[PDB]
RNA sequence: AAUCCCCCGUGCCCAUAGCGGCGUGGAACCACCCGUUCCCAUUCCGAACACGGAAGUGAAACGCGCCAGCGCCGAUGGUACUGGGCGGGCGACCGCCUGGGAGAGUAGGUCGGUGCGGGGGA
RNA sequence: UCGCCUCCUAAAAGGUAACGGAGGCGCCCAAAGGUCCCCUCAGGCGGGACGGAAAUCCGCCGGAGAGCGCAAGGGUAGAAGGGGGCCUGACUGCGAGGCCUGCAAGCCGAGCAGGGGCGAAAGCCGGGCCUAGUGAACCGGUGGUCCCGUGUGGAAGGGCCA
RNA sequence: GCUGACUGGGGCCUGUAGAGCACUGAUAGGGCUAGGGGGCCCACCAGCCUACCAAACCCUGUCAAACUCCGAAGGGUCCCA
RNA sequence: GCCCGGAUAGCUCAGUCGGUAGAGCAGGGGAUUGAAAAUCCCCGUGUCCUUGGUUCGAUUCCGAGUCCGGGCACCA
RNA sequence: CGCGGGGUGGAGCAGCCCGGUAGCUCGUCGGGCUCAUAACCCGAAGGUCGUCGGUUCAAAUCCGGCCCCCGCAACCA
RNA sequence: UUCGGAUUGGGGUCUGCAACCCGACCCCAUGAAGCCGGAAUCGCUAGUAAUCGCGGAUCAGCCAUGCCGCGGUGAAUACG
């Protein structure tokens, strides 16, 4: 790498919805995540929250009750 | 009529009838051929000439190949005389033995007959053949 | 992809050396040796050989070089061996192949 | 333009080709080839010049070398 | 445009083409002269 | 830097499940991961180069090398493209410094992107390496959402020493790369 | 010290040495390799070039083999053409003597040969 | 239509005609020049946000079909193509020897000397891959210069070099 | 004053006759396939059949002053008689 | 050649006893009317034919200049 | 056959020189004014430049072929 | 845009034999055009014009922003 013109890349910390990734080692260090997927919530490590497919599961349930 | 399109050059020197053989000659797509016995341009009119004369001759049936085709730019003047070459004005140019025309899948009395009204149509004499073990199989 | 930058390099610079017609003074370097060959195009013929591995010495591979160009001199110099021109092969002219080079000198040289 | 005729030039022949052949003695500065393209390459004791033309270094004899896909090659031999 | 070539004494020197409205500057190179040995040589008339 | 979490578990851990599932007679067999290239192309910035150096500071940001730029190899009319210009940035990133990148693509990048059910996988371009594309740069860690003036995204390429797409799904799975199955 | 064999340079023939497939080699050469402090680097990247190395591997590359699917080479025989000498046809054109003689194609060949030097075995 | 370049005609040396068949030139570039160092195309297929037949990127295949300012041809990656750093040899004084050729012209050119450029060097460098991009002499303009200077010193006016 | 035309031998040069189709083009019959002519099921990505268009590509079959993977006979020049 | 006179924001242009400047049909905003217009009322860097130079000072003064015009030149 | 000019929305003309950009009048369409139509006013649509080729990054524009148009010529015989 | 609530998604309430075509209403989500309107053109002279709500007729329910009415606040301006 040439010596001039370039980010520092210094070991670093940061955060998330999720504890820390120690692992780091890039610019501008101490940044802050506003969520991941990975640590498991939002897809991976499925949540499957807030979950569909209701739409054909509801019309035939309500309906020969009522 | 019969003709190429995009041509490379418009027009091109006569050149010589020389030497009659070179390709075409052993009858590679059908029945019966229609050989050619002396060297001629054939004209694209006379091609076309020969065709219908067959197609005509079976029903709208058999199967035709044609096998030569007019691609040498004929050239004539107006009734002018000398200034510049041109104009037009297509034709063939056809030496001894080859086959042009060669018809197939109809009968031996009729490919005969029709090769021989077809070679009526032409500027020079030609030779109604069969096929052979000697036009190979390649 | 064909013939590669490696082979171009290379005989883009020897075709010029083989040009002007001096013996050539040609150095091929691998990872851990240097050898030196000093040939005679047209007789198609080396004269005069000098490696590392056959002085079977080692240690800081470019004063390995400095010395396998001395010896090359003063074995060249002694067959009458004075002018030549430098081949480099497909090698930047630095470090060790520089070295051998301006270690050809006491004899040899022009480089 | 078209007819009358738009045709009618051409340029003047440029007289090139081989000017000494095989075994055949020559003075420095003697001009062996007259070319176009690289046609034939500079051999032994034979220069080009800015024209792709090639003459004798040196006196000698003139050999010429097909070196195949490398090309064809005229060097002059001395004892010049 | 054809191009007149001076350096600065005796003025002799030597001569050029340059057509062009690139350069349009002074247009000055290194040159040799006919007087002593290899000197500054600027474009002029 | 010489540790980096990644580089480490593709060794202990994404290596050997490599070997139990293909089995490689040798070491060098078994896929090592070379050369991620991102490149920007930016038709976005034509006639104005100015806005590009601003683009080039972002990627070094996030990359932590200095891109370089690529310029226009022929000139071509429709839009517009002049065969001089600079149509955009590329940066080759290797060895740590892939990883250090790759890393913080994986944990934090990608989580951040609007819907994202996955990673595409058929982008594997049959010689076994991958490719995908972005299209903000502001789900990055080391950019602050005040610094993007205008949205431009990129190509991230990822070469691969595995002869096939099958072994590169297999190490790049392993590694972590989320997967739209 | 000759001779052979293997490697490393390096010439020559200029594809009969090429592609593809398969197989093989790490002691020694060679390579990839370890690192990037230093010389020197990269319009970004120690990829390349460069240096200081030697833990590992012949995976890649290279080297050595073996396969004729392709690629390349290629008779003999026969024709075409033709220098020279003669005929024939209104013509377009044809033929004979004597001397030279292809191209295509068929048969077949080929997975290279070799010089100088080194390092290692004979 | 008239001079110049390229191709065919042109009969495998050169040369070769017609109001034969077809195209181009009357410029251009201070970088499109010199050198040293590096790099290698067009196309096809696969992959990649805005990117579409085509902007950029990644992978494999691709011996030249690309590029070489412009016409064609010959040539050319073992560079003549593309990038970069230094630079101005797009020098002065000559020129062995040849190509060509009715003359006059046109063309190539090693080598020596002066002072330089790039290069560790060998070396290369007297414009540009090459073949068109041009015009005898006479008359005159300008810059110089030693030369002549109509009794003599000047000057007028010339010569010579550009 | 033996060097001449011509002739013998040996080298080098060449790209015509012939022939070929590797290039540039043209070109018959068939095959397999991009794009579509659109029959229409759409009117959402669709989307199939082509006895019309059709690149490239394979098979068979040809043509060329300004095409050549090839290539004679001859010709030219030098040397020795 | 050249003497020179001609070069305006949007165009024609109009403006040299030098001390930061303009009119009409245009453009637009606004009153009028059948409307077109005319008339009436308001705003538009024209760094006014370029650079360096005299001055506090510049369309409008000194060296070159870029361009324009006629009339006169010349042309081996 | 010869030389010169041309061919562009429905009509009639610019634009072509000098490559990158299609404009003007009328007509047509939608609205207004009028009892109504015309006139008049406010809006809009409408084209690939005869054609086939080639040049270039790019063609109405430059080059070539062909097809039409108009003009001139066709003398001594 | 806490402007403006057109369009659409899902959830329901009521009438009614029945709300796909075609009901009104509630809630959550959605939030479009619209920054005072070209030529042109309407009403109004006072408790009027603006503006604000309220009732009824028809009627199961309602596409009523309509229509017939009721009051609250309440201008401007007429030279001629
Ligand atoms: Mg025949
Ligand atoms: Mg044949
Ligand atoms: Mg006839
Ligand atoms: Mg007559
Ligand atoms: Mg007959
Ligand atoms: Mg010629
Ligand atoms: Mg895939
Ligand atoms: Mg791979
Ligand atoms: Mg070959
Ligand atoms: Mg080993
Ligand atoms: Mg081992
Ligand atoms: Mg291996
Ligand atoms: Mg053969
Ligand atoms: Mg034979
Ligand atoms: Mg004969
Ligand atoms: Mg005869
Ligand atoms: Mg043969
Ligand atoms: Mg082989
Ligand atoms: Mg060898
Ligand atoms: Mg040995
Ligand atoms: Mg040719
Ligand atoms: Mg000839
Ligand atoms: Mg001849
Ligand atoms: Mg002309
Ligand atoms: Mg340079
Ligand atoms: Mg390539
Ligand atoms: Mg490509
Ligand atoms: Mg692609
Ligand atoms: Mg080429
Ligand atoms: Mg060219
Ligand atoms: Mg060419
Ligand atoms: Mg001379
Ligand atoms: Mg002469
Ligand atoms: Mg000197
Ligand atoms: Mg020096
Ligand atoms: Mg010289
Ligand atoms: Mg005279
Ligand atoms: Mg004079
Ligand atoms: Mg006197
Ligand atoms: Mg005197
Ligand atoms: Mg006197
Ligand atoms: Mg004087
Ligand atoms: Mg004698
Ligand atoms: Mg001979
Ligand atoms: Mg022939
Ligand atoms: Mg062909
Ligand atoms: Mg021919
Ligand atoms: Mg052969
Ligand atoms: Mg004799
Ligand atoms: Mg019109
Ligand atoms: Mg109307
Ligand atoms: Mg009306
Ligand atoms: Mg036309
Ligand atoms: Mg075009
Ligand atoms: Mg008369
Ligand atoms: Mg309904
Ligand atoms: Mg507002
Ligand atoms: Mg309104
Ligand atoms: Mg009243
Ligand atoms: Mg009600
Ligand atoms: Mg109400």
């Amino acid at each position: 790498m040439k010596e001039g013109i370039h980010p520092k890349l210094v070991p670093a910390r940061i955060i998330c919805g999720c504890g820390n990734v120690i692992e780091t080692y890039s610019t501008k260090p101490e940044i802050y995540v506003e969520v991941c997927s990975k640590c498991h919530p939002f897809y991976t490590g499925q949540q499957r929250f807030v979950d569909t497919e209701g739409r054909v599961e509801r019309f035939q349930r309500r309906y020969g009750d009522s | 009529m019969l003709m190429p399109r995009r041509m490379k050059y418009r027009k091109q020197q006569r050149g010589r009838l020389k030497g009659a053989t070179k390709g075409g000659d052993y009858v590679a797509f059908g029945d019966y051929g229609l050989v050619a016995l002396e060297p001629a341009w054939i004209t694209a009119q006379q091609i076309e000439a020969a065709r219908v004369a067959m197609v005509r001759h079976f029903r709208r049936g058999g199967k035709i190949f044609i096998r030569i085709f007019p691609d040498k730019p004929y050239t004539k003047k107006p009734l002018e005389v000398r200034m510049g070459k041109g104009k037009g004005n297509y034709v063939a140019v056809v030496k001894p033995g080859r086959v042009m025309f060669e018809v197939a899948g109809v009968t031996e009395e009729q490919a005969m007959e029709a090769l021989r009204i077809a070679g009526h149509k032409l500027p020079i004499k030609t030779k109604i053949v069969r096929r052979d073990a000697y036009d190979e199989a390649q | 992809a064909r013939l590669t930058a490696y082979e171009r390099r290379k005989f883009r610079v020897r075709n010029r050396i083989k040009r002007t017609g001096r013996l050539r003074l040609s150095v091929f370097r691998s990872l851990k040796h240097i050898y030196a060959q000093i040939i005679d195009d047209e007789k198609g013929v080396t004269l005069v050989s000098a490696s590392s591995l056959a002085l079977k010495l080692k240690g800081n591979k470019t004063e390995v070089a400095r010395q396998v160009g001395r010896a090359l001199a003063e074995k060249a110099l002694a067959l009458g061996i004075k002018q030549v021109a430098f081949d480099r092969g497909p090698y930047k002219y630095h470090g060790r192949v520089k070295a051998l080079a301006e270690g050809a000198r006491e004899g040899g040289l022009e480089f | 333009a078209l007819a009358s005729t738009r045709n009618g030039r051409d340029s003047q022949a440029k007289r090139l080709g081989v000017k000494r052949y095989e075994g055949q003695v020559v003075r420095a500065g003697n001009i062996l080839v007259r070319q176009r393209g690289t046609r034939f390459k500079p051999g032994k004791n034979v220069g080009m010049g800015r024209d792709f033309t090639l003459f004798a270094l040196v006196d000698g004899v003139v050999e010429f070398q097909d070196r195949g896909r490398l090309g064809r090659y005229v060097h002059v031999r001395p004892l010049a | 445009l054809l191009l007149e070539c001076t350096e600065c004494k005796r003025r002799n020197y030597a001569t050029e083409k340059n057509k062009r409205n690139t350069p349009n500057k002074l247009e000055l190179r290194k040159y040799c002269p006919w007087c002593r040995k290899h000197t500054v040589h600027r474009e002029v008339k | 830097p010489l540790d980096v979490a990644l580089k480490r578990k593709y060794y202990e851990e994404v290596r050997p499940e490599l070997i139990r599932r293909f089995g490689y007679q040798n070491v060098w067999e078994v896929p090592r991961l070379e050369k991620v290239v991102i490149n920007q192309g930016l038709g976005e910035a034509k006639e104005d180069a100015r806005i590009l150096e601003k683009a080039a500071q972002e990627l070094a940001l996030i990359t932590g090398q200095k891109p370089a730029v690529t310029r226009a190899k022929k000139s071509i009319s429709n839009f517009k493209l002049r065969k001089g210009m600079p149509i955009g940035l590329r940066v080759t990133l290797r060895r740590d410094r892939m990883w250090i990148f790759l890393e913080k693509l994986l944990n934090v990048a990608l989580p951040r992107i609007r819907d994202f059910r996955g990673l595409n996988p058929n982008s594997f371009d049959g010689r076994g390496n991958y490719n995908l594309g972005l299209r903000e740069q502001l789900i990055f860690p080391e950019i602050t959402y005040d610094m993007v003036d205008a949205l431009r995204g990129m190509d991230i390429a990822v070469v691969t020493t595995a002869e096939t797409d099958e072994e590169a799904r297999a190490l790049l799975e392993l590694l972590g790369f989320p997967f739209r199955k």
